[PDB]
RNA sequence: GGAGGUCAACAUCAAGAACUGUGGGCCUUUGCCUAUAGAACUUAUAACGAACAUGGUUCUUGCCUUUUACCAGAAC
């Protein structure tokens, strides 16, 4: 049930993408 | 999650050289707010105040040109056109008045504001003006009719700061609400909501090339991609509140002015903190009056002009020894979230 | 088919002293050079009007309690 509970927020939204590779061109 | 801290081990990022001030400019009465640079020819600033004057320096030697008057109360902001010669100054009387760089004098003035109008940017290739205030709405202005063709309903406070880009999302904005909204406007509505900013967002900055945007709170400057709308980085900040401006040099340099006089100088790859000054108050100033207004970089990039709190404009400029015999900042230590 | 109309629509009327088309050569369409044909209306004490009003912004004044309404010069 768990998909239900709070299912519009996730983890990943928190993270920055950058932090994994620096130079990752946008 | 050490995973990720393992992959903040590995990069050792992108050195640069440090800042160091070289010219002091006086002779404005009151503060200065707001700081725009010609964009085609580098040679001379527009510099707002709170004297409602405008008064162009020149940017070589630093002497000043002339002298723009006809508002009424305190310039917040203002903008110099690239296709045109145009010139938009905005401020708290309520209106966006343009001007003509050709013969200096009040072309147009633009209407329906609410109240204090502390934004203006000019889309590049539009020719139109994007406005913004204590409204809190954004309002897209054609610059050849003088008609607000669109208005943007929107953030649930006054709307500090408004960028604009070329394609999607063509408006950015900023606001005490503690958000940045990306916006589409053909639709005119919310593109993507960033709600990641604890407090208002006071400033922001486009950065040149990689199309994102550096967005400034209290205590934490984050940066943002533009399209998609992720995160991409942030930037290691122990409390600079409050930060006043960013800027953006083409080579990946972000500059943040804080209003406890420190300059907090980052890499914009890494989120390093490579640099932090303070700058010098004033002869007979206080030390609450050291703070920094606004900043900008030149067309290259290898200056730096920052407006500050005691009447007075500071040049800044990138120190040509450095390398690696010592430049060494604080050296990419990060501590754990 | 000719004369007209106190009829209409669509063009054009302020500029390198200035328009347009075409032939040929070079660059690579633009643009430059060369050759040729036709140019109504408006212009040199400069302009479509052999006439002559008002409004907006910005400055300088003039009246002078303040705002409309104004006094007389300039720029756009
Ligand atoms: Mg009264």
């Amino acid at each position: 049930l768990t998909d239900q509970i709070a299912k519009n927020v996730k983890l990943d939204d928190f993270i920055p993408k950058r932090q994994s590779n620096f130079e990752l061109s946008v | 999650i050490v995973n990720r801290y393992e992959k903040l081990l590995s990069q050792r990022p992108e050195w640069h050289a440090p800042w160091k001030l070289s010219r002091v400019i006086n002779g404005h009465l009151g503060w200065v707010r707001c700081v725009a640079i010609d964009p085609v020819d580098n040679e001379w600033f527009i510099t707002g105040s709170n004297d409602t004057t405008m008064k162009v320096w020149d940017l070589a030697t630093g002497k000043l040109k002339t002298t723009l008057a006809g508002h009424v109360m305190t310039v917040r902001d203002v903008a110099v056109s690239d296709r045109h010669p145009y010139l938009f100054s905005v401020s708290e009387d309520k209106t966006v008045k343009c001007w003509d760089l050709e013969k200096n004098q009040i072309i147009r003035d633009y209407y329906g504001h609410l109240s204090g109008v502390r934004t203006v940017s000019i889309h590049p290739t539009l020719d139109l003006i994007a406005t913004a205030g204590r409204d809190s709405v954004i309002k897209l202005w054609d610059m050849r009719t003088r008609i607000p063709v669109i208005t943007l309903v929107g953030h649930k406070g006054p709307i500090n700061q408004v960028q604009c880009t070329p394609v999607d999302p063509q408006v950015v904005s900023s606001s005490t609400d503690a958000t940045v909204r990306l916006w589409d406007v053909v639709a005119g509505k919310t593109m993507k909501v960033l709600t990641h900013h604890k407090r208002s967002v006071r400033a922001t900055a486009l950065h040149p090339k990689e199309f994102s945007v550096a967005s400034a709170c209290t205590d934490d400057i984050r940066s943002w991609g533009l399209a998609e709308g992720s995160l991409l980085t942030n930037f290691e900040s122990e409390k600079t509140g409050i930060i006043n401006t960013l800027s953006i040099n083409q080579d990946d340099v972000l500059f943040a002015g804080g209003d406890n006089g420190v300059l907090s100088f980052y890499d914009y790859k890494s989120g390093h903190k490579y640099q932090s000054l303070a700058t010098r108050e004033m002869v007979g100033s206080l030390e609450g009056e050291r703070s920094v207004l606004c900043s900008t970089f030149d067309k290259t990039g290898l200056r730096l002009i920052t407006g500050e709190a005691d009447k007075s404009i500071k040049i800044w400029k990138q120190d040509e020894t450095a390398t690696k015999e010592s430049e060494p900042g604080l050296a990419w230590n990060p501590n754990l979230s």
